């Protein structure tokens, strides 16, 4: 068959990391059947790193108290959710954190081993106040979607080791809706509006061709079953 | 239900206007005679009513109705029928009450009806009268409602009037559960072909039944194929009957419109979700699936006549003929050489039907047009051009052509040379627009159609049909609607209760041959007597499963669909079942109706009314008002002079749209002009 | 029932009834 | 109201009228006056300011 | 809105006739027309053209209030039926079980402004009758909200803290975060969190002790305890408004759109509603409310509490045949016994349900209808009303779950047609009343913008108590909200707390109500001075636009139409609509109550089988004497009760009833 | 303040429109007596030239006069005084 | 920690006419997605081929009775508008049905053109006695989706044509269900099944081969295009 007409993807850009996608016009309908395929496989499908279980030292009895800085471990812990690091060690690599007197620490103050790398020094994490000597050893590894707390199962070898949760998606938050152009001349087609935010490691355009290539390598499992069947074409560019 | 129709208005009777709060109301002797759920909606609430089932009228005019009479307890057989009068005299027990199996009844006290209209508790020596029946106190088109005493009596009254509205399908599918009353609503209401005596099939074809009796001679039946109604809708029958069949006397031989193996079916049996989806169904409208549309579940077929006739004019005599004034060759295409159009032509608005042209005597051309027939060579043609055209907003096939003429010597008034009846036929599917109902009074327009794909399914894939709304259903109290949606779940797949160690404490009162049941069974719960609450959660709990071994409804009557346009399941529930709807005939293709400029009235120059002719709509006194209050002179002032009465602002206004210039400003309207010279007229001097 | 070439339909009703429906056109 | 006994005794009486409420001027066809039918809002002049004339 | 193609090219012909020759498609204005008429397919590509924006008026009948007619822009829909906002239904009283509406078409350049300016869908939101917003959310976007907004205890993925062994693990980084957790199968959008807000400004009880001096939230982080679906409730409220955290019920949502229309502008409340109405269908189709007949719980000790009942009555009724008391007394004494029944079946049902029934959400979150209907749907119907108008001692015991026998519907029929016969009568009452108010008070226009008088009403506004301070009067925001000081203000020396000529908003009440002053003259249009309508100052705020009224208002017509409007819901000496059509057209009532003409001491005497009422003076003078008032009329209690001996006022009543308004003219005056 | 992009009708939004004006009436006949002379302008512009200017905006490729009216309003580039 | 490895698809065959197809091993929370953006394309976009319009010798239009069956002509359409039929070619074919005598018309009669066929010879059409004799054509065609009937008017054929709706659809039903293991050490994945059941034109692995090559088709426009 023959599609009579032809979808493009044509980007508008928002601020930095929150660009904007429209796909016009799919034959009816089109849209919800690649829209919520789209969104999850750019949430859940895309890989990346993120640190999954971090340890202070001398938190052991009570969970929300570090002696000297201001925060709790409550808020030093979701300080360190939000730390975007891409690595290449496909493997649990640990890094470190330590700074002694007054000051206010950042996480360029983080020192990466070979490979990792911090991809936003300016974030701030606490605020030592006066001669307190912060320790943390954090754990950096890879994966996709967000993974939450895996409980551990070391038992006995990590005292005051806690796991945090993993957001391991580069891209953070997708909506979509679709619309109705054209009812009459093009009778009754489609819009698929994408509206997709990353954090800074990737691009919003880079990260909606990895979940097409996710994609298009998923329903070829499909398309391998007989390859001379008749479907609907589109035709080049 | 148009005969069997007791009306208070007419003449000798009371008016519609002077008729007060008494009459209205339903007196305690209207029990047994007069139905109190089906009347009117409007203005006639009271006025106009329906006789029971069994009533019957006396020789004088009173209506009797039927009572066993009960002699020391025990109830014989001895049926009498009371008049009103006589009625109160005695004391009437109550139909459903304990007889055991003599007579006499079970519990030493009985419900009871005394003479003013009181109900008493009385021991059971003085009762002297029983009911023949329970829904003895209800009409014939109130008893086809299952689950009635489950409604208000308002939306029993409303599902009473919507059962005869409904419009005949093409294929007129069997109500999976109803009442006892559709089987004799059928055979006698006459629209169904019954043998007379018994014979056995001869010849059938989808004409005629000619069936052999057993003494002799045989009958042949005609039946009536595509018949216009008094409404446009058809009315097609059907034989039900092979060519070698043993009939006997009176059995139901050939379908109606409305019919399907002789009883009565209005309506399509669909499967229902009653969750509310996506704000599509809200506030009583109802979204459809797109399988109706493909496979032609609520289709019917409209047939309309149009009328034209030749007569003779004081100029001479109007002729039909092809030979017509100034028009092209290529609207000619379908007209024969004598006048109409060709069986299986089809038209649309604005075609010509019937060729007539019409003497016209004399009138002079401009000279502009005098001198556009001499550039171009063409005659004056003095005669007129009155042909019969569809009017707007029309189409389909054309069926039949039915002309009586003054030289065949048939019978027409005096003056009419030919008269020509054309039909038309169209074939309407469902749209969004049109209005389904239900038989518990329930109903609304379609709001959406979805695509089959997007629509909420079940665990086999098989999506539902209609989505009705959840807070319809509490509100309105009538939850009957609920019930026949469980029932019509057990009908749709069949129950199997496992009495393998002894009948359960539910089905204790079931009779035999509801144990089990095959599935698309159809069933009965008559009126007043029917399934019960508690046996309803009996055959929810057996409920055989469909292809694979595989229980799609709950015991609570509820299912887990898959959501049709995102994928992932509802989180909770949903009530699914197979409701009967029905397609109303109050149908989108004729309500629609738009305006720019058409016809205008005689005396004053305001527009017409109504489809029939083109006509404007009324902003009457409540509209004037709302926009005083808004503020909005100019509007006002534009609907009420260059739109209806101002009468040389109108082509102005017109033309200053078609160049493209400013709207002028109004002048006088000239309905003002009339009522001064109505007040000049009086002698009144005003000036 | 009483009408030869019915379908079968099954019915909830727990009780009889002595007399049946009329000629419901002979009003 | 009473439509007869309003003219008989309008017409007795010689009464005239001044088309002052808006129930008048929504018969013989004029603006009513009230929103923008009174003379301070209709009446208004409207010309482009003379820099935009001057930057046109 | 929508409209039908073939509506709007039929419509819309002459404009479709002039743009298909501006463009060449059809030699002159005949052959335009023949191609518009035969519709062939150039003209659907014209007809858009000449279609945007060109506004519409839809208006349907009957057109009770001035919102009865709105203009909308139109856009081609395929199919025959106009598709209606689902937010203005409520304006017009429109359901969709086949109601038709007319469109009109304005042409002039006037006609279009007046429809884009003052007649827009979107710049009428509140009503002019009185103040609240009539395009609030209601039946499905209400049950939407409140399944979104409540607040579920011991839900998935709760606050747990439990630490000494492991730490809180129910806190959230963001938003996004809590959204890609509930993408999987770990938190409910009902259940208590505590996310970490950087977009979304605090109340003010937490933003003042964060920040105080300047509590901007663009971008600065504050840890909030809510569910995640109140922040997704409140990221479609504006940007500047503080964080809610409350279960929405429909009092709630009536507050929030009160407030954006006071203080946010006109094209922020539109947006803010439409925003509601789309999470609201959206939750409504997620939120699991279904009806199945499992749902129904019936009560499990209705059958005790009618046999308890039923033994009461039986012994009403031993007593009645045995000759003690008579007809009427043991009628009354059923009607008392039953609707003790029916009130006790009632409390057990509503204490058996559970609190997330679907039938018992719909009630309680305010969507639709209300308790009476489900406690006749599970329980008693109670008892049922006479052709007469008395009531039935017997009564309907069954439900409509239950269902009802024989005797039970037939009884009830009764009272289900008459209601729907007096719903008949009513309507066609209450459209004349709408017209005499109409035409009595045409005339009143806003003419100036302040006359610049002295006099002035007072208001009751908030009686002491009995030490006290002040409690609310509970009608102020129909007899003291948007008004006009006629005086200062002043407190006990005070100052001039709040000065002449103010709008008598809230904040103001709320700064009256602390100076602990309990009376305001309030300037009003009794009292206006302008030869010819009323003036702006006099008049107060208009409460459809929420400012100052214009001078060009008919105030007289909205004025009619806001009386006229709700009176077929008005179902009834009397007290319904009758009641209302006796006061305006000042007439003197049956129930005709005296009034005292002087102070004075009250003889109260009986006599031949009436009364007889006599008030001497205390100055004294010539006594009044009141001869016939008959034994049905009940003396009139206030501060015992009157009877002899009394010190009466001025204009005291005297019984019970209506005090005819030409004798309170005539002796207390026109204030 | 900060709200959103309007679309339709309702661009340009009616609170920043009724910054320029007494009440909403004057608005109604400011707008309807522009466009009465927009629409002037383009009847006599396919003949000799006259006094009626405008557009003072640059239009829309169709764009109805009342709304190139309401946009010369809201970006103060006209006048007016009541009767 | 990402499971490097890819899905495999495999297949279970039921009956003829129906199978099912497991996808394993997928991201938790993506299997309902897949297999309903599976269902939708299936649903809607496989193409197939109908009959479009019949003409049969002594009727001029619909709604008019043949002389000696036992069916209307409108019951035939309703009774055609269920035939199964695969084309092989563009071009609108016709195909003939003669029979005369009594007896039962079915669909067994109906002589084909080279390249299509009729899929079930066991339909009932018609029922026939001695008086009777139905002579029909019909129109094959190809497309897919679902459109209603074409207009006499639209087109150029005479009164003696009959337009008939067309369900260009080889496939009935389609459903899913999935096994989200989610272990409790994140090691988590799902388990698709597909359940696909088409009316006997096409198998169902050829059902599902052009349904993947419509997404490939569209969801490659999402890559490095933009
Ligand atoms: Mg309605
Ligand atoms: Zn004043």
């Amino acid at each position: 068959m023959l599609i009579s007409q032809r979808p493009t993807l044509s980007e508008d850009v928002l601020t930095d990391n929150r660009s904007q996608f429209v796909i016009e016009p799919l034959e009816p309908g089109f849209g919800y059947t690649l829209g919520n395929s789209l969104r999850r496989t750019l949430l859940s499908s895309i890989p990346g790193a993120a640190v999954t279980s971090i340890r202070i030292d001398g938190v052991l009895h009570e969970f929300t108290t570090v002696p000297g800085v201001k925060e709790d471990v409550t808020e030093i812990i979701l300080n360190l959710k939000s730390l975007v690091v891409s690595s290449e060690e496909d493997e649990p690599v640990t890094m470190y954190l330590r700074k002694q007197g007054p000051g206010e620490v950042t996480a360029g103050d983080i020192v990466p081993p070979a490979g990792v790398t911090v991809h936003n020094p300016g974030m701030h994490i606490a605020t030592l106040n006066d001669k307190g000597k912060l320790e943390v050893e954090l754990v950096v590894e890879r994966g996709r979607g967000y993974v939450p707390a895996v409980q551990n199962r070391a038992s006995g070898a990590e005292i005051g080791r806690i796991p945090v949760d993993s957001i391991y998606s580069p891209v953070l938050k997708v909506t979509y809706k679709v619309d109705a152009t054209r009812v009459e001349q093009r009778t009754d087609f489609d819009k698929l509006i994408l509206d997709v935010e990353t954090k800074n490691s990737i691009s919003p355009r880079d990260a909606l061709a990895s979940a097409g290539k996710t994609l298009v390598e998923l329903f070829g499992l499909a398309r391998e079953l007989n390859v001379e069947a008749e479907g609907i074409e589109i035709g080049p560019s | 239900t148009h005969k069997r129709r007791l009306s208070a208005l007419g003449p000798g009777g009371l008016s519609r206007e002077r008729a007060g709060l008494e009459v209205r109301d339903v007196h305690p002797s209207h029990y047994g005679r007069m139905c109190p759920i089906e009347t009117p909606e409007g203005p006639n609430i009271g006025l106009i009513g329906s006789l029971s089932v069994y009533a019957r009228v006396n020789p004088f005019g009173f209506i009797e109705t039927p009572y066993r009479k009960v002699v020391d307890g025990v109830v014989s057989d001895e049926i009498v029928y009371l008049t009103a009068d006589e009625e109160d005299r005695h004391v009437v027990a109550q139909a459903n009450s304990p007889i055991d199996a003599d007579g006499r009844f079970v519990e030493p006290r009985v419900l009871v009806r005394r003479k003013a209209g009181e109900v008493e508790y009385v021991p059971s020596s003085e009762v002297d009268y029983m009911d023949v029946s329970p829904r003895q106190m209800v009409s014939v088109a109130t008893a086809m409602i299952p689950f009635l005493e489950h409604d208000d009596a308002n939306r029993a009254l409303m599902g009473a009037n919507m059962q005869r509205q409904a419009v005949p399908l093409v294929r007129s599918e069997a109500p999976l559960v109803g009442t006892g009353m559709e089987l004799r609503a059928a055979i006698d209401a006459g629209d169904v072909v019954v043998a007379e005596e018994s014979g056995v099939i001869e010849e059938v074809s989808a004409d005629y039944i000619t069936v052999m009796h057993d003494n002799g001679t045989r009958r042949t039946y005609r039946m009536r194929k595509f018949a216009r109604s008094n409404h446009g809708t058809c009315a097609n029958q059907c034989p039900i009957v092979d060519a070698g069949d043993r009939v006997e006397a009176g059995q139901v031989i050939a379908d109606g419109p409305c019919t399907d193996d002789g009883e009565m079916a209005l309506g399509k049996n669909l499967l229902v979700a009653i969750m509310p989806w996506e704000g599509h169904n809200y506030e009583d409208a109802i979204i459809l699936s797109n399988r109706l549309v493909e496979e032609d579940v609520l289709t019917s077929i409209h047939i309309e006549e149009h009328e034209i006739d030749a007569r003779d004019t004081k100029l001479g005599a109007e002729e039909i003929t092809r030979d017509i004034p100034n028009i092209s060759d290529e609207v000619l295409a379908d007209l024969d050489e004598r006048g109409i159009v060709r069986i299986g032509a089809e038209v649309r608005d604005g075609d010509i039907l019937v060729g007539k042209v019409t003497p016209k005597g004399e009138t002079e051309l401009t000279p502009e047009e005098r001198l556009l027939r001499a550039i171009f060579g063409e005659k004056a043609r003095e005669v007129r051009d009155t042909s019969l055209k569809v009017p707007h907003g029309e189409s389909g096939k054309v069926i039949g052509i039915r002309v009586f003429s003054r030289e065949d010597e048939d019978e027409l008034p005096a003056g009419v040379n030919e008269l020509v009846r054309v039909y038309v036929a169209q074939k309407r599917k469902i749209s969004d627009g049109d209005k389904l109902a239900g038989r518990h009074g329930n109903k609304g327009v379609i709001g959406k159609i979805l695509p089959v794909e997007d629509m909420p399914f079940l665990a086999d894939g098989t999506p539902v049909d209609i989505i009705l709304n959840t807070h319809g259903v509490p509100r309105r109290m009538n939850i009957g609607q609920i019930l026949e949606t469980h029932l019509g779940w057990c009908a749709h797949s069949g129950w199997k209760v496992d009495a393998a160690k002894g009948v359960p404490d539910w089905a204790a009162r079931l009779p035999d041959e509801l144990l089990e049941a095959q599935p698309n069974a159809i069933v009965s719960t008559p009126v007043f007597d029917g399934a019960q609450e508690a046996e309803l959660q009996g055959l929810l709990s057996c409920t055989l499963p469909n292809r694979d071994g595989d229980v799609l409804v709950d015991a609570d009557g509820k299912a887990m669909l898959f959501d049709g346009r995102s994928g992932e399941p509802f989180p909770y529930p949903v009530t699914v079942g197979y409701m009967y709807i029905m397609k109303l005939h109050h149908l989108v293709d004729d309500k629609i109706h738009a305006r720019s400029t058409g016809p205008y009235s005689m005396i004053t120059q305001q527009p017409l009314g109504g489809k029939a002719q083109f006509g404007g709509q009324r902003f009457g006194e409540m509209e004037c008002w709302a926009m005083q209050a808004y503020g909005a002179a100019y509007t006002l002032q534009e609907l009420l002079t260059i739109k209806s009465d101002d009468t040389v602002g109108r082509v102005k206004v017109y033309e200053a749209i078609v160049k493209g210039e400013n709207i002028p400003e109004p002048g006088i309207p000239e309905s003002f002009k009339v009522l001064l010279k109505e007040l000049q007229s009086l002698c009144l001097n005003v000036e | 029932n009483s009408v030869p070439g019915a379908p079968n339909r099954v019915s909830f009703a727990k009780l009889r009834e002595p007399l049946e429906v009329p000629g419901l056109l002979d009003v | 109201q009473e439509t007869t006994r309003v003219l008989t005794d309008a017409a007795i009486n010689c009464r005239s009228d001044k088309l002052n409420g808006l129930k008048e001027n929504v018969i013989i066809g004029k603006l009513i006056p009230a929103g923008t039918g009174i003379n301070r809002y209709r009446n208004i002049a409207v010309q482009p300011t003379e820099e935009a004339r001057a930057a046109a | 809105c929508g409209l039908p193609k073939l509506m709007a090219l039929e419509l819309f012909k002459p404009f479709v006739m002039k743009r298909l020759v501006d463009l060449n498609h059809a030699q002159n204005i005949k052959s335009a027309k023949r191609m518009v008429e035969r519709q062939r397919p150039q003209v659907w590509d014209v007809l858009e053209e000449v279609i945007a924006e060109h506004p519409v008026l839809l208006n349907r009948a009957p057109t009770l209030h001035r919102l009865g007619i709105q203009a909308f822009e139109p856009m081609l829909v395929e199919g025959k039926a106009i598709q209606l906002h689902p937010l203005v239904c409520e304006a017009f009283n429109a359901d969709f079980d086949g109601d038709q509406m007319a469109v009109h078409l304005p042409l002039s350049a006037e006609a279009q402004a007046e429809a884009r300016i003052l007649m827009l869908s979107s710049n009428n939101i509140l009503s002019p009758a009185s103040g609240r917003p009539l395009a609030m959310p209601r039946l499905d976007m209400v049950t939407g909200l409140y399944y979104l907004t409540t607040e579920v205890p011991g839900d998935t993925g709760e606050y747990q803290p439990a630490s000494g062994d492991h730490p809180e693990t129910g806190v959230y980084s963001s938003p996004a975060e809590a959204i890609m957790a509930a993408d999987r199968g770990v938190l409910s959008v009902r259940a208590k969190i505590k996310v970490r807000l950087t977009q979304l400004r605090p109340p003010v009880e937490i933003e003042a002790e964060l920040f105080g001096h300047s509590g901007w939230q663009p971008g600065d982080a504050w840890m909030a305890e809510t569910t995640l679906g109140r922040v997704m409730f409140n990221e479609l409220l504006p940007l500047g408004y503080p964080f809610v955290n409350k279960q929405m019920h429909k009092k709630v949502q009536a507050a929030i759109i009160n407030d954006l229309a006071e203080r946010y502008p006109m094209i922020v409340v539109a947006q803010t509603v439409d925003k509601l109405k789309d999470a609201g269908f959206y939750w409504a189709t997620r939120s699991g409310v279904t009806v199945s007949m499992a749902d129904v719980l019936v009560p499990p000790r209705k059958k005790e509490i009618l046999d308890h009942y039923e033994e009461r009555a039986d012994k009403v009724e031993k007593q009645f045949q045995r000759g003690a008391l008579n007809h009427d007394e043991r009628n009354e004494a059923l009607v008392e016994i039953w609707k003790e029944a029916t009130d006790e079946v009632g409390q057990a049902l509503r204490e058996h349900y559970p609190d997330d029934n679907p039938i018992i959400t719909i009630v309680d979150s305010g969507a639709t209808g209300n308790f009476t209907q489900t406690r006749t749907l599970a329980g008693m119907k109670g008892l049922v009303t006479n052709p007469k108008g008395e009531f039935i001692p017997r009564p309907v015991k069954s439900s409509f779950r239950e269902g009802l026998t024989v005797l039970e519907y037939f009884i009830n029929t009764h009272g289900a047609r008459k209601g729907l016969a007096d719903t008949a009568l009513r309507t066609a009452d209450s459209g004349y009343l709408t017209r005499r108010l109409v035409d009595v008070s045409q005339d009143v226009i806003v003419r100036e913008h302040d006359c610049q008088t002295e006099r002035g009403i007072v208001v009751e506004l908030a009686e002491r108590a009995p030490d006290g301070t002040l409690i609310r009067d509970p009608y102020i925001e129909t007899s003291a909200y948007a008004r006009t000081l006629g005086t200062d203000a002043v407190d006990e020396a005070g100052n001039v707390i709040v000065e002449r000529g103010q709008d008598l908003g809230d904040p103001e009440i709320d700064a009256l109500l602390a100076a602990g002053i309990t009376q305001v003259k309030v300037r009003s249009v009794l009292t206006c001075a302008t030869s010819t309508g009323v003036c702006a100052t006099c008049y107060g705020r208009s409460m459809a636009t929420g400012k100052l009224v214009d001078i060009g208002e008919a105030v007289g017509i909205v004025a009619a139409q806001s009386i006229g409007e709700p009176g077929t819901q008005l179902t009834m000496i009397t007290g319904g609509l009758p009641r209302v059509q006796e006061l305006f057209e000042a007439r003197v009532p049956r129930g005709k109550a005296p009034i005292a003409d002087v102070t004075g001491r009250v003889r109260l005497e009986d006599g031949e089988r009436f009364y007889k009422i006599t008030i001497v003076p205390d100055d004294g003078g010539e006594e009044v004497v009141y001869d016939k008032i008959s034994k049905r009329q009940r003396l009139r209690v206030f501060k015992r009760v009157l009877s002899d001996g009394d010190h009466v006022e001025v204009g005291q009543q005297l019984m019970e009833g209506s005090a005819d308004p030409h004798e309170v003219l005539r002796v207390q005056g026109p204030r | 303040g900060g709200y959103d992009t309007p679309l339709g009708i309702t661009n340009p939004p009616i609170d920043e429109l009724l910054d320029r004006v007494s009440s909403k009436y004057a608005l109604v006949i400011y707008a309807a007596k522009r466009a009465r002379q927009i629409n002037d302008y383009y009847n006599q512009l396919g003949e000799g030239i006259l006094e009626y200017v405008g557009p003072l905006v640059e239009p829309g490729l169709q764009e109805k006069p009342l709304s190139i009216a309401l946009r010369e309003i809201h970006a103060d580039l006209l006048e007016h005084t009541e009767g």
